[PDB]
Parts: C-alpha cells; structure tokens; sequence
C-alpha cells in the first residue's frame, strides 16, 4: 500500500493454519469437513 | 333367562388361513474381505 511517504509491506502470517481442511462441503449456508469420495468412487449409502 | 339358554350354534367367519403374502427385500449389502475376517456394509430401508 502507498498513501503518504510511507509503504506498508503487511505479511506473511506467522502461521499456515486453516480451520478448513483440503476437503471441504456446502451446503444450506454451512461449510462442513467431510472427506467426500472423489468423481467415480461414489460408494453407495453415503455422499457420492 | 332361567331354565335353559343354550338354543343353538352359529358359525364364526373370517377365520385365520394360510397363503402368501409379499413381504420386501433388504438392500444388497457391500461385503468386504479380509484374512479370517468379512466387513460387511448395511444399508436398510426400514428395520431389518
């Protein structure tokens, strides 16, 4: 950023966590985490 | 009344008979395997 005289280089953050994990879902507004099988190892009874 | 009621014997319907009648089938379950061991997955419609 650069508004007067002074630049401001924020960053990095001291930390590579996330609350959200590779795998994610949405659904009804709500992000789960859930390890859905990818395209083609849909089993049956279960998300796929 | 007070001498002798028993006058005569009716005949009950409706009896209990034998026959078929179509009862469903459960799902095809997922039958994993392993060394002296079977992993078996189930998923019902109604109570199995």
């Amino acid at each position: 950023v650069n508004f007067n005289g002074v630049k401001i280089t924020a960053g990095p953050l001291s930390t590579a966590w996330t609350p959200f994990d590779r795998k994610i879902v949405q659904y009804a507004g709500e992000i789960y985490n859930y390890d859905f099988p990818e395209y083609g190892a849909g089993q049956p009874g279960a998300f796929g | 009344a007070a001498g002798a009621t028993l006058k005569g014997k009716l005949h009950v319907p409706f009896l209990l008979a034998d026959g078929k009648c179509t009862v469903p089938l459960a799902p095809e379950p997922m039958i994993t395997f392993g060394f002296r061991s079977v992993s078996l997955k189930l998923h019902p419609k109604n109570p199995t």
